[PDB]
Order: structure tokens, then C-alpha cells, then sequence
């Protein structure tokens, strides 16, 4: 099952991270990031407007995610 | 074996499966690694034993012995000197609330300094230094343990400790990295024997990364010249300043803030080196 890190900011934006089985990262895609429907499919559950917004390419099983503030 | 009885198993420390022994002339007690070798080609002579045999020659009071090495069928076993105590092991034994009386501390960093600089010096490198590598004995001297060893060689949480005292040069995809990783690590010690708490605790290479960047700021060209060109460095990083490291660690006077500050510069060509260190104020007393 996934794991979901804690929240961190900068003054910009929030973030976190989501940690995948690894299984499942064969089919993340490698060349672009996910739309929202694309990243839910594989069972994420976060709430709206969180970004898929870079990739690790060594440890690409970890979705990083981006939110703005106020 | 035939000079040595095995004793005991003792674990499994990355290279070997661990087991103390004594020798039958001398009745030294030891830690026996026993290391069952890939095949080899027929011409290929194999670099890992020349290195192997190089390593044993080096013999410093702050590095931990390799004594012997002995050839079975195709297995190499590897000859220490018997240590009981380390200091993750150390570490955990301190009851809560009390720390690590700080002189203490400075002893055991120089100590830590000395077999580093004796290796580096010796065009020897750790890599994969951690507090478990570093023995104490009973008359309260600390060892380095595994030095070159990941040079004559090369399972994923096994890696997923190592992470802690991992430079961000390593982290970020650098195509060389040099003695520099060995001061990194060994500021990430420092930190945690005042605090008793590993400095940057992340639970994988990216979230490592952040917990530095958290504490120290995010590097760009500027503090770190040529990172934007890493293989694995993005503009899409999160940004924060430095950083506000005191803030992080606490039991130190501004001579130790200061050595760590200089133990973890990003640039590996400006981060202090082992025998600057050894120089520091901090070392009075």
C-alpha cells in the first residue's frame, strides 16, 4: 500500500510526496507528468489541485506533488 | 581456518555474513568476514583482491586493523580485530533526557578525523561512513571500520540507513565525487552525537535531498557552482534560504556550529578538508 509523506513548504508553494509499490511504477510514465485522472487511477487520494510536478528519475515509484498558496 | 575457530555468528555487515573467532596460536579473539567471490574470467585478474591486499597493509590507532586475508575454495575471509561496541549501538544506549557529555564529543570526532585524514592521505576512501562503521573499544578509542572496501567491490533499505550521511554531490547524480563525501558523512556524525538524532532523516534519496536542502537552503549556482548542470538537479525544486543550522543542533559552542557549517558546504572544492578540521578551534581540550 501507498505511503504519503507529511507536508512541507516554501513561501510559494506546499508539497508532498506519495510513495508507490514498486510494481506499479512501470507504468508511470517516464517522459511526462500526470494529469490529475491520470495520477487517481493509480489510487491516489489527495485533494484537488495538487500537481505532479517533477520527477526523480532514480526513484521514479515517488510522486512528488506542488500546491500554491494564497 | 586453520589458524582460527569460529566462535560465533555476529550478523550481517553489507560485504559478509560476521563471525567472531580466535586464533589457535595466539588466542586473539576476532571478527571474521566471510566473503564468497563472483567467478572470474580467465585472463581478468581480479582488482578487488589488489585492493584487498593494499588495505591490509594500512595500520593507524583510529582505523580498524585488517589483520589477515585467507583464500578457501573461491572464498575470502577477511581478519579483524574483535570490537563489542559501536557507536549506533552507543548511541542508543543513552538513557533520555541526558546527551553525550560533550567533551566526549571533540574526543571522539578528532579521533574520527585522524583515521580519516591517515586514509585519505593514503588515496584510501569510506563512501558509505555511518555510526555503526564506527567501533569503540573498552579504553574508550573509536575505529573506523569498512574503509575501501566499497572501492574493491560496489538489499534496497540495506541502503535506504547508508541515505543519512549521504552527500548531496552523491544525491544529485555528480559524475566524480572524492574525499569530500568522507567530511560530508562525518558532519552528519558530528550533528548527531551532540543531538543524539541523525541530522537529516529522510526516508528516500529525494526526501533526503529536501531535508537538506530544508536546513541549509537550496543550492542553485551561486552557493554551488556548476549544480544546475547535475544529472538530477531541477529547477522545480522547492526554494528555501539558509539556514539556520543552531537552529537543527544543539550541545555545541560556536566553534562546533562553525566546523559542521564547514563539514556540510555544498560545493565539495570549498567543503573543508580532514586535516583543516583538525585545526579548528573547537579541538582546544
Amino acid at each position: 500500500q501507498i505511503y504519503y509523506s507529511d507536508k512541507y513548504d516554501d513561501e510559494e508553494f506546499e508539497y508532498r510526496h506519495v510513495m508507490l509499490p514498486k510494481d506499479i511504477a512501470k507504468l508511470v510514465p517516464k517522459t511526462h507528468l500526470m494529469s490529475e485522472s491520470e495520477w487517481r487511477n493509480l489510487g491516489v487520494q489527495q485533494s484537488q489541485g495538487w500537481v505532479h510536478y517533477m520527477i526523480h528519475e532514480p526513484e521514479p515509484h515517488i510522486l512528488l506533488f506542488r500546491r500554491p498558496l494564497p | 581456518m586453520e589458524d582460527y575457530t569460529k566462535i560465533e555468528k555476529i550478523g550481517e555487515g553489507t560485504y559478509g555474513v560476521v563471525y567472531k573467532g580466535r586464533h589457535k596460536t595466539t588466542g586473539q579473539v576476532v571478527a571474521m568476514k566471510k566473503i564468497r567471490l563472483e567467478s572470474e574470467e580467465e585472463g581478468v585478474p581480479s582488482t578487488a583482491i589488489r585492493e584487498i591486499s593494499l588495505l591490509k597493509e594500512l595500520r593507524h590507532p583510529n582505523i580498524v586493523s585488517l589483520q589477515d586475508v585467507l583464500m578457501q575454495d573461491s572464498r575470502l575471509y577477511l581478519i579483524f580485530e574483535f570490537l563489542s561496541m559501536d557507536l549506533k549501538k552507543y548511541l542508543d544506549s543513552i538513557p533520555p533526557g541526558q546527551y553525550m557529555d560533550s567533551s566526549l564529543v571533540k574526543s571522539y570526532l578528532y579521533q574520527i578525523l585522524q583515521g580519516i585524514v591517515f586514509c585519505h592521505s593514503r588515496r584510501v576512501l569510506h563512501r558509505d561512513l555511518k555510526p555503526q562503521n564506527l567501533l569503540i573499544d573498552d579504553k574508550g578509542t573509536i575505529k573506523l571500520a569498512d574503509f575501501g572496501l566499497a572501492r574493491a567491490f560496489g538489499v534496497y533499505t540495506h541502503e535506504v540507513v547508508t541515505l543519512w550521511y549521504r552527500s548531496p554531490e552523491v544525491l544529485l547524480g555528480s559524475a566524480r565525487y572524492s574525499t569530500p563525501v568522507d567530511i560530508w558523512s562525518i558532519g552528519t556524525i558530528f550533528a548527531e552525537l551532540a543531538t543524539k538524532k541523525p541530522l537529516f532523516h529522510g526516508d528516500s534519496e529525494i526526501d533526503q535531498l529536501f531535508r537538506i536542502f530544508r536546513a541549509l537552503g537550496t543550492p542553485n549556482n551561486e552557493v554551488w557552482p556548476e549544480v544546475e548542470s547535475l544529472q538530477d538537479y531541477k529547477n522545480t525544486f522547492p526554494k528555501w534560504k539558509p539556514g539556520s543550522l543552531a537552529s537543527h543542533v544543539k550541545n555545541l559552542d560556536e566553534n562546533g556550529l562553525d566546523l559542521l557549517s564547514k563539514m556540510l558546504i555544498y560545493d565539495p572544492a570549498k567543503r573543508i578538508s580532514g586535516k583543516m578540521a583538525l585545526n579548528h578551534p573547537y579541538f582546544n581540550d
